[PDB]
């Protein structure tokens, strides 16, 4: 029931973003040294951006709290530029107390920052290309997945995922008319294969159930049968007592097994898709006695999976085996039995060109770490294109816009004047923090390094070139091909002042005795 | 060692620290300061100009500023608080960029190109006036006689501030008008309306009593010799064990000298300026009795000021003992004039003397030094103001108001420099607009409304306008009757420039022992 005063609290608030944005500042880009996590439960791990770490790291403070909060929408849509606003909004945060230290309203500072984003927005608007197209955006997503597959799990872009990144997002994008949903595209690793086992999956992938391979392994039709019902006498993935009270009932069971096999072989086939996903578990014995009959029989299925693949198909499920229709079967654009890894079982890949209301692209790994290190690449590389198809707009990033968007805004300052010029000035500077901070995390002297494209900014304007993000001896964003969705940068722009705008919200810094409690 | 770190701040600190509390300036701000020292001695202080000269500072970079305080006086005579207040402003840019890890030499480099950029934009906003034009000489001095001590008296001094110059000023534009040029001599007595421009070389001096020469055709003396007399320069044949012998040595002294004092006059001398030193007592005061009785002005152990000017403006040389007579190297004099106004003060007025085309004399008069200094301090800057117009023409506003025009305009060039220094050049390009706000500083509560309003509205004066810090309100500050010569502040920049830059040059550990 003790109460900080305004600036005090903000001075207490400003104590937050510093270190947590700092963590980014040597983590920014590949020249940034990425983030590590350890656990009270004893797990040491590597973390990335803001979200990964700042969610894995736990946030004491409303500032720190809003971080993950402010963070989400970023990595959700664009996926790239997440770690950025942390530094940025943290920089502007340290610009805010500063102007309060310069005796300027918390009110006013957050005011002229907002449209200061605009003079950066309009500035960003100009930068690079506000265009991309299918054969075009292939190549920047190549580049995007160059820097995506070359900055994270492996430093070697592996063009598979680099192309796997482009195609299935398009697949949901071209389905959704230059719209796409990160929910629908999905990045699925399963280890035992390789990070060089990488799969473009526009449908569902599940291990094809074999209670016997030799009893023929096959994939049939192109289409899937999604069943809450049995394709062979059913069972809910729970123990079912197999005993027979006499020596004679021993004889009739396996017949009953096969009588319903062939009957469910009959009645699901006449329904359609001899491959049939039976939500129900079942004995490895009789499951392969149907396999012995025919038609590898999918059993012990996840309750979600059937409805998961159902909704993805847009088709329903057979709830009851007496109820039979192909709409209650699923829709596979292609059912394909696919060996999962060299190490283990064939799967059944259902690739849905019928309807994919979910697209889960696939990869394997030599390790669960690297495979998730890879998905870490994949998600956000699928996230840029996600928006980046909704707008094909891209801006050479990496400090070239930061050194630049600051140009408009800090020059807009004395265009503005009164309080706005400050809120143009202490605004735009936060931009050039990152090329500084990227030169920081590099082996580079940032002010020096910043001074360079500065001269360029006087020499040239809005460099498609820039400073090395890769720490290349040459400095472009062109030679570096460092260019981000001209959404995402501005999408990123949208975030930073908002936080400062958030920390001010009401006049109440008081606490009942409850603040973070 | 961390000492160069810790001390360079401590350098910047106690430099800036003292200098920061030093901003009350420009107007009835704060509340009066009665200083009672670390030794416990009462002083009552005010009006920081004197305070800047009063300034008693521990720490060297604080002592740097007392220098820097006086640095603006002879360079300008105006805006001495300016160079002192803005001293922190450079010191500001240091740490913030030193924090930034910018190599202080880069910050040191950042000062000149700025000082190259900065004083130019002041000249770019400068308001042209003349050095010889009595009106432009008047107005700049007028505003510099408006808020300075005398104004009603300045109405006499402003023209004399001007009238002294047209003598001193060498034709048209010329490097000219030094403090050695206008000869400023106090005269005991009279008043400021008795303060008058007294042309040429007029030597203020203490002449014994009267019966003296007020009469024309002096041979103005410079004399390194004693009248060679019993008990003066010549042997006494009489030893004193006796009151008949002791009364004898002064009689032979006083009876002898009476011949030389006339012979002293026989050169035509209405002045002999005695050697400043003593040959024994040098010239006996019993001698100096009869020197003045022959109407010859004597100041024994003459003050330093006359010796030079008489050797300088008049160009007088020592002369032989009047037993040898003289070399006629007594400078040009047609008069020795000792005037008592209020009935007060003894003087030597030399007109009809050699003069350079400079050395106008102003004889500053008053019933006390108050009335004297009343005129004096006012007319002096009014000279020094006109002096600045001479030394550097055009104009700028009074009280750092134009520096905000610079801050706007410069920061761009700071910005568009886009160099390692540009940052620093930007950082300090923004350290100017503080100065009017920071002079507002000490007075009050419910406080803070006007600070950035002391800034923004100028920044919203476009680059051409802002609040008048002298008179109040926004106008085009450069000529509002808020004015100082362009020379004044461009020095304050330069003056404070390398001082603070020297702080960046402080490394390792120094106390000479």
């Amino acid at each position: 029931k003790s109460r900080l005063m305004g600036l005090e609290a903000l001075k207490s608030h400003i104590m937050a973003a510093k270190a947590v944005a700092n963590t980014m500042r040597t983590s920014l880009g590949p020249n940034g040294l990425d983030k590590m996590m350890v656990d009270k439960d004893g797990d040491v791990t590597v973390t990335n951006d803001g979200a990964t770490i700042l969610s894995m790291m736990d946030v004491d403070h409303q500032i720190a709290k809003l971080m993950v909060e402010l963070s989400k929408s970023q990595d959700d849509e664009i996926g790239d530029g997440t770690t950025g606003v942390v530094v940025l909004a943290g920089a502007l945060l340290e610009e805010a107390e500063q102007l309060l230290d310069r005796g300027i309203h918390p009110i006013r500072i957050a005011d002229g920052y907002e449209q200061a984003a605009r003079v950066a927005i309009e500035h960003l608007d100009k930068i690079s290309d506000s265009v991309l197209v299918d054969i075009k955006d292939t190549e920047p997503l190549i580049q995007t997945a160059k820097t995506t597959l070359g900055s994270k799990v492996v430093n070697s872009c592996h063009r598979q995922m680099a192309e796997i990144a482009v195609n299935a997002v398009l697949t949901v994008a071209d389905m959704e008319r230059r719209d796409v949903d990160f929910e629908l595209i999905k990045v699925e690793g399963k280890v035992g294969g390789r990070l060089e086992d990488t799969k473009l999956i526009k449908g569902v992938i599940v291990d094809k159930d074999f209670s016997h391979p030799q009893m023929p392994k096959k994939v049939e039709d192109a289409k899937i049968a999604i069943l809450t019902c049995p394709f062979e006498p059913p069972k809910p993935k729970t123990k079912h007592k197999l005993d027979v009270t006499s020596v004679e009932d021993y004889k009739a069971l396996q017949k009953y097994e096969k009588e319903k096999f062939e009957e469910m072989i009959q009645q699901i086939k006449e329904t359609g898709a001899n491959l049939a996903i039976c939500q129900w578990g079942f004995d490895d014995e009789a499951n392969h006695l149907l396999l012995q009959n025919n038609l590898p029989a999918v059993r012990w299925v996840g309750g979600p999976e059937i409805e998961l693949i159902a909704i993805a198909t847009g088709g329903r499920i057979v709830p009851r085996f007496s109820e039979l229709t192909a709409e209650k079967l699923g829709f596979a654009g292609l059912v394909q039995e696919i060996s999962f890894g060299t190490t283990k079982d064939k799967m059944l890949v259902i690739e849905q060109c019928k309807n994919s209301r979910a697209v889960t692209i696939f990869i394997r790994g030599g390790n669960k770490m690297i495979i998730e290190e890879a998905k870490r690449s994949l998600h956000d590389a699928l996230c840029v294109i996600r928006n980046l198809i909704r707008d094909n707009r891209v801006v050479y990033g990496g400090g070239a816009a930061e050194i630049s968007c600051a140009l408009a805004v800090s020059q807009e300052a004395d265009k503005c004047p009164t309080l706005e010029q400050y809120a143009m000035r202490a605004f735009a500077d936060a931009l050039e923090v990152i090329p500084m901070a990227l030169s920081e995390n590099s082996g580079m002297n940032p002010i020096q390094t910043m001074t360079e494209v500065r001269a360029r900014q006087v020499k040239e304007m809005n460099p498609a070139l820039g400073i090395d993000c890769l720490h290349k001896g040459t400095n472009d964003m062109k030679q570096q091909h460092v260019i981000e969705t001209l959404i995402g940068k501005k999408q990123q722009i949208s975030l930073a002042t908002q936080m400062v705008r958030m920390i001010l919200k009401i006049d109440d810094i008081r606490k009942p005795g409850e603040s973070e409690e | 060692r961390d000492k160069p770190a810790q001390i360079r701040f401590s350098n910047i600190s106690a430099a800036k620290a003292v200098a920061d509390a030093i901003r009350t300036s420009l107007g009835p701000k704060g509340m009066d300061k009665m200083i009672q020292d670390g030794k416990g001695d009462v002083t009552i202080t005010n009006d920081g100009a004197t305070i800047l000269k009063q300034m008693q500072v521990l720490h060297p970079a604080a002592r740097m500023l007392v220098e820097l305080s006086k640095a603006q006086d002879i360079e300008a005579g105006d805006g001495t608080t300016s160079v002192v207040i803005i001293a922190g402003s450079l010191l500001d840019s240091c740490t913030k960029l030193l924090q930034k890890g910018i190599h202080p030499t880069i910050i040191s480099e950042s000062f000149q190109k700025a000082l190259e950029k900065g004083i130019e934009i002041l000249t770019d906003m400068s308001r042209p006036v003349e050095l010889s034009d009595r009106e432009t000489l008047l107005n700049s001095a007028t505003t510099s006689l408006n808020s300075k001590v005398v104004s009603q008296y300045s109405s006499l001094l402003s023209p004399m501030s001007v009238n002294a110059v047209m003598k001193v000023i060498d034709p048209a534009t010329a490097t000219s008008v030094d403090l050695r040029d206008i000869k400023i001599v106090k005269k005991l007595g009279g008043t400021i309306d008795d303060c008058e421009l007294v042309e040429g070389l007029v030597l203020t001096q203490k002449v014994s009593n009267s019966g003296i020469t007020r009469v024309e055709k002096a041979k103005i003396g410079l004399i390194q010799f004693c009248l060679s007399a019993p008990k003066t320069d010549m042997d006494n044949q009489i030893v004193v064990s006796d009151y008949a012998q002791m009364d004898r040595v002064l009689r032979e002294e006083r009876a002898y000298i009476l011949n030389l004092v006339k012979q002293i006059k026989k050169t035509g001398c209405n002045v002999l300026l005695i050697q400043k030193s003593i040959l024994r007592d040098a010239l006996s005061d019993l001698a100096l009795h009869f020197l003045n009785k022959m109407k010859i002005m004597v100041i024994k152990d003459i003050e330093r000021e006359d010796i030079e000017f008489i050797c300088k403006t008049i160009g007088t040389k020592p002369v032989a003992h009047i037993d040898q007579f003289t070399a006629d190297m007594l400078g040009s004099a047609e008069l020795a004039e000792e005037v008592n106004l209020n009935g007060s003060g003894k003087l030597l007025k030399i007109t009809g003397c050699a003069s350079p085309g400079k050395t106008v004399t102003i004889v500053v008069r008053g019933s006390n030094k108050l009335v004297i200094e009343e005129a004096e301090r006012s007319i002096h800057d009014a000279l020094c103001v006109i002096r600045c117009l001479v030394k550097k023409r055009a104009l700028i506003a009074g009280g750092g108001a134009p520096e905000i025009e610079l801050a706007l305009r410069l920061t761009e060039y700071s910005r568009t420099l886009s160099g390692m220094e540009s940052y620093c050049v930007r950082a300090f390009a923004d350290a100017m607009e503080v100065i009017p706000s920071t002079l507002a500083e000490n007075a009050g509560l419910n406080p803070i409304s006007t600070v950035t309003e002391l800034r923004n509205r100028h920044a919203q004066g476009e680059k051409t306008a802002g609040i008048n810090v002298r008179k109040g309100g926004i106008s085009n500050i450069l000529e509002e009757l808020v004015v100082q010569p362009l020379l004044v502040s461009v020095s304050a920049l330069t003056l404070a420039t390398e001082t603070v830059r020297s702080i960046l040059k402080i490394d390792d550990v120094v106390n000479t022992r």
